[PDB]
């Protein structure tokens, strides 16, 4: 088989027109038709374009495809915050049976302001120190954009060691939201005088301490 | 209103195998055709495999030789994919796509079904221990730690469901040892920490492990 090539993402305010590019590296890729994907994250693929520039029922006329010399091309006029979605081109190689899928892209409509993140620490429960376990919680949550990293100090010097971090998650009200575990051992806690999440998001960090009580 | 109804969530260890159903709900098989679709978590679309009931043809992409058999049953409608020797690869959503119009052109998928998640981990069931995030016009933050738990998903209540307001469950975090953790925290008012008391209820179906944990101030 051979490949389709998308751009990585594509980003909008709304209103705005963005397009989005699909190159495929086979021979016969100028005449071959194309077929357009948008993806809501959490849910199934659903069609948007076939054969090049068709469209469904119910897909809206916002979207339209094209085809400019051995490439093809997605455009979304006046965008929506609800076209956030990854967006995948897609060939069909009659001599393979194969369907080929591009990398897909993801759309980002600009706009929503920026949020920091709050941050919430929770020491190891006396309940947990008495299993002979210990974890420490950090909590973030209500930032804008869906991106942060997380740093742990043990009195002021970086760990690493024990660190689980989660992805980004989109929160209900549209704002992001993330957790950072600190696996460590009772006589770690007692042995260190307090831990530090750090949370750094858009140039800020913003931190938060715990010690042993 | 046609549509692809699939089969659920499926839990499998390394190298075994595991079979996923796709039923036409609205129509028949006529000339259409049926793909299986499957996406890594935070990966892209990656075709699988087709079939063409009506001659019988069955094809899926290279990567698979040897590993996917589609077969196809004409009197309940219904498409099955099966995938064996499995591995870590392997976990992904998967879905059923229609595939034609109804004289059998066309090669865009048009029906998809919701999917169908398939985890495939060496891990064995384990149900989670329950501790609790003791707090310490401010507000107080409260919380349960549900740690070591597998399979996903738990569910996490307050007061039975009494208490809905302030409660953000995050999303769970895979650990090295397979299995996952999660926290539910609940803001309130701090004045009425000493009003009323606070019970988490977790359950974890995947090992019908039902624990009520009460959080109490330091």
């Amino acid at each position: 088989q051979s490949a389709l090539t998308q751009p990585p993402s594509v980003s909008g305010a709304p209103g705005e027109r963005v397009t989005i590019s699909c190159s495929g590296s086979g021979s016969n890729f100028e005449y071959s038709f194309v077929y357009w994907y948008q993806q809501v994250p959490g849910m199934a693929p659903k069609l948007l374009i076939y054969d090049n520039y068709k469209r469904p029922s119910g897909v809206s006329d916002r979207f339209s495809g094209s085809r400019s010399g051995t490439s093809a091309s997605l455009t979304i006029t006046g965008l929506q915050t609800e076209d956030e979605s990854d967006y995948y081109c897609q060939s069909y190689d009659s001599s393979l049976t194969y369907w080929v899928f591009g990398g897909g892209t993801r759309l980002t409509v600009l706009g929503q302001p920026k949020a920091a993140p709050s941050v919430t620490l929770f020491p190891p429960s006396s309940e947990e120190l008495q299993a002979n376990k210990a974890t420490l919680v950090c909590l973030i949550s209500d930032f804008y954009p869906g991106a942060v990293t997380v740093a742990w100090k043990a009195d002021s010097s970086p760990v690493k060691a024990g660190v689980e971090t989660t992805t980004p998650s989109k929160q209900s009200n549209n704002k992001y939201a993330a957790s950072s575990y600190l696996s460590l051992t009772p006589e770690q806690w007692k042995s260190h005088r307090s831990y530090s999440c750090q949370v750094t998001h858009e140039g800020s960090t913003v931190e938060k301490t715990v010690a042993p009580t | 209103q046609v549509q692809l109804v699939q089969s659920g969530a499926e839990v499998k260890k390394p190298g075994a195998s595991v079979k996923v159903s796709c039923k036409a709900s609205g129509f028949t098989f006529g000339r259409y055709s049926f793909t299986w679709v499957r996406q890594a978590p935070g990966q892209g679309l990656e075709w699988v495999g087709v079939i063409v009931p009506l001659v019988g043809v069955t094809n899926s992409a290279k990567k698979f030789q040897g590993r996917v058999t589609i077969t196809a049953d004409t009197s309940t409608n219904t498409v099955y994919m099966d995938l064996s020797s499995l591995r870590s690869e392997d976990t992904a959503v998967y879905y059923c796509a229609r595939v034609g119009d109804r004289f059998g052109s066309g090669y865009a998928m048009d029906v998809w079904g919701r999917g169908a998640l398939v985890t495939v981990s060496s891990a064995s069931t384990k149900g989670p221990s329950v501790f609790p995030l003791a707090p310490s016009g401010g507000t107080a933050a409260l919380g349960c730690l549900v740690k070591d738990y597998f399979p996903e998903p738990v569910t996490v209540s307050w007061n039975s469901g009494a208490l809905t307001s302030g409660v953000h469950t995050f999303p769970a975090v895979l650990q090295s040892s397979g299995l996952y953790s999660l926290s539910s925290v609940v803001t309130v008012p701090s004045s009425s920490l000493g009003t009323q008391t606070y019970i988490c209820n977790v359950n974890h179906k995947p090992s019908n492990t039902k624990v009520d944990k009460r959080v109490e101030p330091k």
